[PDB]
């Protein structure tokens, strides 16, 4: 805290009004009036311009990053009908003619068909990561005319091939299918046709004159039959706030920076239907194109202004999507694929999404990515710290996994990482493969949290000084008694015990057990005999191996029979004719205690006295002073740290309060 | 048995470790076992023929059930076109279409 | 801005229904169930709650480091440091079974030593003397208030 | 193709949907010439028949069990579903018939 | 927390020890870790 770092406060601020210009729409509070004094102090806990690639680089993550973006940008909206007042009116003046058209229309959707519709436009929002596929009941029964419509909507609603797509192999197959059904579905007059040498769908040529209609074909090198037709829809322009989302993506290769203009597959479909000889439906989708064209407009717009964040793909990653999807061998990029019904798609193409309000959360997305960016490199130093903290001590040590790290190091987390993790990697696996990669890439993110926990990490290298020692030992000793014959005596003096170790015992004298010469006792049903056998000779035995954890307690009358008669080892008896006869926990929990006896107490001595001799076990040697017998005359020798504070008027400051605040 | 013998035959059974490989790009696990030859030879037969069907056969036997529903008027279900692509599935083909 | 009605059972209705955020997050959600098979308001609350995350803390007085026992006896006392005794049950069993049990222990323990130690004195209370200026008794970090009287 | 509609409707309509030959099943609560005139199967309100059916038309009218059989259609996935417009339910209900 | 409460026995029981001799190839059924001292005795 105490260096000085005004530059990185002006870059901080620069990023902020970078962002805010880009999204003048709804960012307007700028705080750079608190930023010019020079009595209140700062801390820059958390640093802005956050590097992408650390929330890129954890392996399998794009569902995590995709479900974190769209809870935190997604706004909500309104679907309304192309004509209002229509609900009122009689259906008389709606339909007219004859055909699948005149049959369909005229409807009212229920409650499946709405979310359908919002699912369709949810999928639209997102150009390669939601991917949609038809739903098919093998037990239900439908009039064909639906599908026959549907089936010709979607063919013009979505987009395929070119560059991007969000549609399966399957879909395609079947709206063309659909097609090439409806139009050979002859309710008017009659219309020449010929038909190819070869039998895939819409491999014909209708009208007086003939029309090559196979181009309507679906095929996703170039995306002919879809509104990805010779049209440019991915652009670049003036380098955006992010580095990782230079693109900018228009659907009908339009922009407002203008009524009545149309592209390439609108014009081929319509003269498509005029050579087709139905007429109804031209003049149809003659009158309903503006409304088409300005609802793919202002979802244009709310997809390039919303949506725009760190968790957005990268450039490399979206042009390599669709090749991926086409070789049929998903690398990095796995995108998840949406149902949808029949139906759904002319509902669709009849309503459109109005936006009514944005996300609350929208104001607060730079926090939240640099708490994240912070997190995900506090994860890597730990991973780098633990794997060197073994590799540091073998003997006592356990060799463990990669695996078991990432587990570890999981498990204590905010819950929200630990959430979207978990369903990342419950949507796709990982493999030690993917963690070394991880764990060996040299991206960090700078921050406070970094720092800390590095030079905690070095303040607790000691082994010895975090509570874990090995240095235990089991030995029968007799535990005195006050003798409490003599109230003046027991006044006089006083009762002082524990069971630490000033020195450890004897080289000689001793012996040691490790985990398997244990294990191979308990499973021959040695171990106790074994023991006192040992304990009979008057010497000690030392569990050493493997690290301990080590509780602490203080008392004044006497404790429980637990302490006084625990033992390091639980010992449980198993079934008969077993792999072994009993089964052993080699670490339970071990307790030091000090008893330092009330005098007072002697005034009631069933507070004090036991009934019958008994014999204390464990015995542990520490070599921090965590109890000393100190004379009074240098009982200030402790104050030897120097203290600094501030004063009551001097104020502190962080820029998160600042920026959530708002206005 | 006595302590060495004892000791010995707990030192053999922990050797059995088990190593990471992999079949049609697909991770498993691989050990050593102990059976019988014929039973064995069975076996590797089925293991042999689950390897060599994963390549060829089944997508050629998807691509003709397709087909076969394109001629037919009838649309077959998403399960049984695009669960053949998917990652985490061995789909054997007991019953070449 | 009303949406057009729509049928429900067999009447029509105009209401706006669920957030389009929440139906993406619970259709997501169960999206990835079907698929391992073979609560959203809770995620969001919990990633509102991180956006407003904390590091570090102010404080008024340091934290308590040591203390002291009398021993019925004049000339010694006892001095114990009350991290070691703090920082001892904080965590917990270990077996060598299972290693991630271990390492999550150890990962705990350096978090608490992390936390503890992260604070920020603000403005110490002080009293004043005959000619300077004397912090008060509280603001030190040993408490012997309880052995002055012997 | 078959629809759903309240007995109530049907029973008043029963002497034209049997000039057009169109099946009938209700259960009661107390020049060019072509082929066939109209498209439609039958018409009919019970529970049984949802199964099969393909459209429903909803009504304002008093019928015991036109609640349950109105649910069961609107569960299903993609069904045609038309509404009453007020005005004058005979010749709303013949035009949505003949033009089906 | 009339210093503290005491009752009478819930029930003594009278056990008759009889180890097994063919327990004897497996131990730590039949011996313990310290010298015990027993208290409980029943005349009939």
């Amino acid at each position: 805290i105490e260096a000085v770092q005004l530059q990185e406060l002006r870059n901080s601020i620069g990023w902020l009004e970078r962002l805010g210009h880009r999204k003048r729409i709804t960012y307007s509070q700028e705080v750079l009036t608190d930023f010019r004094r020079q009595d209140t102090i700062w801390v820059l806990a958390l640093q802005l311009p956050v590097n992408p690639q650390v929330v890129w680089d954890v392996p399998r993550s794009s569902i995590a990053n995709l479900i974190m973006n769209i809870a935190t940008c997604l706004p909500t909206g309104e679907y309304i009908a192309p004509n209002p007042r229509i609900s009122s009116i009689t259906l008389t003046q709606r339909i007219t003619t004859t055909g699948p058209f005149a049959i369909l229309t005229g409807s009212t959707p229920t409650a499946q068909q709405l979310n359908d519709v919002r699912k369709i436009y949810l999928a639209l929002m997102f150009p390669g990561q939601i991917i949609l596929d038809l739903k098919i009941d093998p037990g239900e029964r439908m009039d064909p005319a639906v599908r026959m419509v549907a089936g010709v909507v979607g063919h013009l609603l979505f987009t395929a091939g070119g560059r991007f797509t969000n549609l399966t192999q399957n879909m395609a197959r079947q709206l063309d299918i659909a097609l090439n059904d409806y139009l050979l579905y002859m309710y008017n007059t009659r219309v020449q046709v010929n038909y190819g040498p070869t039998g895939e769908p819409l491999d014909f040529q209708i009208g007086r004159n003939q029309y090559d209609c196979n181009v309507f074909r679906a095929d996703f090198a170039t995306g002919t039959g879809y509104n990805g037709w010779a049209t440019i829809d991915v652009e670049y322009r003036e380098p955006a706030p992010y580095v990782h989302a230079q693109r900018y993506i228009r659907y009908c290769g339009i922009d407002s920076r203008g009524i009545g203009m149309t592209y390439h597959c609108y014009n081929e479909m319509l003269r498509m239907l005029v050579a087709a000889g139905k007429d109804s439906e031209a003049a149809y989708f003659r009158s309903m194109l503006p409304f088409h064209m300005v609802r793919f407009a202002r979802i244009n717009q709310i997809i390039n202004e919303d949506l725009h964040s760190v968790f957005s793909l990268p450039d490399d990653m979206f042009n390599a999507l669709l090749p991926d999807l086409i070789a049929g061998a998903h690398q990095n990029a796995d995108p998840v694929v949406l149902d949808v019904s029949w139906i759904s798609l002319w509902f669709a193409f009849n309503r459109s999404f109005e936006p009514t309000h944005r996300n609350e959360m929208l104001e607060v997305a730079p926090l939240i990515e640099s708490v994240y960016a912070s997190e995900l490199s506090v994860m890597k130093v730990d991973m780098r710290h633990l794997s060197l903290m073994q590799r540091r001590f073998p003997d006592v040590l356990i060799q463990a996994r990669p695996s078991h790290f990432w587990k570890a190091v999981l498990n204590d987390s905010p819950e929200a990482v630990k959430a979207v993790m978990n369903l990342s990697h419950s949507h796709n696996f990982i493999n030690i493969r993917d963690m070394m990669r991880w764990v060996m890439l040299p991206s960090l993110q700078p921050s406070l949290k970094l720092a800390l926990e590095e030079e905690a990490w070095a303040a607790a290298n000691d082994f010895e000084d975090l509570m874990l020692t090995d240095q235990v030992y089991m030995h029968r000793d007799m535990l005195p008694e006050p003798r409490l014959d003599d109230i003046e005596r027991f006044r006089q003096e006083g009762f002082y015990y524990t069971n630490m170790l000033e020195a450890p015992p004897e080289i000689d004298r001793v012996v040691q057990y490790t985990y398997e010469i244990a294990r191979l006792q308990a499973n021959m049903g040695q171990f106790r005999a074994a023991l006192r056998r040992i304990m009979d000779d008057d010497d000690w035995v030392r569990f050493g191996g493997v690290l301990r954890t080590v509780r602490v307690k203080f008392y004044d009358a006497r404790p429980p029979d637990d302490v006084l008669q625990g033992l390091p080892f639980s010992y449980d008896t198993n079934e008969r004719g077993g792999l072994a006869y009993a089964t052993i926990k080699y670490a339970t929990e071990t307790t030091i205690f000090y008893l330092i006896y009330n005098v007072e107490f002697s005034n009631t001595p069933d507070s004090l006295v036991l009934i019958n001799p008994t014999y204390t076990m464990t015995k542990v040697f520490i070599n921090k002073r965590i109890v000393e017998r100190v004379r009074v005359g240098q009982i200030l020798a402790v104050l030897n740290r120097r203290f600094v504070a501030y004063k009551g008027k001097m104020r502190i400051m962080d820029i998160t309060q600042s920026l959530k605040m708002g206005t | 048995l006595t302590a060495e013998h004892r000791a010995m035959i707990q030192n053999a059974l922990d050797g059995s470790i088990i190593e990471n490989g992999n079949v049609a790009t697909r991770d498993v696990d691989v050990f050593i076992g102990a059976c019988s030859e014929p039973v064995y030879r069975i076996y590797n037969r089925l293991q042999g023929y689950i390897e060599a069907v994963q390549l060829q056969e089944l997508r050629n036997s998807i691509g003709w059930l397709e087909r076969l529903g394109h001629r037919k008027r009838i649309t077959y279900s998403q399960e049984v076109l695009t669960d053949f692509r998917r990652q985490d599935t061995i789909w054997v083909l007991a019953l070449q279409l | 801005i009303k949406t057009t009605p729509y049928l429900e059972g067999d009447v029509l209705s105009s209401d706006s229904g669920p957030l389009l955020s929440v139906f993406a997050l619970q259709e997501i959600m169960q999206k990835v169930r079907q698929v391992q098979a073979d609560d959203v308001q809770k995620i969001l609350d919990d990633i509102k709650a991180l956006a407003a995350e904390q590091v570090y803390k102010i404080v008024k007085v340091p934290s308590i480091s040591f203390r002291h026992i009398v021993m019925q006896s004049r000339d010694r006392v006892l001095r114990v440091d009350t991290y070691y005794e703090e920082m001892s049950q904080v965590g917990d069993v270990i077996t060598e079974d299972e290693p991630e049990k271990f390492y999550s222990t150890i990962i705990k323990k350096v978090r608490f030593i992390r936390g503890k130690g992260s604070f920020i004195l603000h403005d110490i209370p002080t009293r004043d003397h005959r000619g300077m200026e004397v912090a008060e008794p509280e603001v030190l970090g040993v408490e012997f208030k309880n052995v002055l009287p012997v | 193709a078959m629809l759903l509609a309240p007995g109530d409707v049907i029973k008043r309509s029963s002497e034209e949907l049997k000039q057009r030959q169109i099946q009938i099943n209700l259960i009661d609560w107390t020049a060019p010439i072509g082929a066939r005139e109209s498209a439609v199967m039958l018409v009919s309100n019970s529970i049984k028949d949802v199964v099969r059916a393909t459209a429903y038309f909803t009504a304002p009218t008093g019928d015991p069990h036109w609640k349950e059989v109105a649910r069961e259609a609107s569960k299903k996935k993609n069904i045609l579903a038309y509404t009453s417009t007020g005005g004058d339910v005979k010749t709303e209900f013949l035009h949505l018939i003949d033009h089906l």
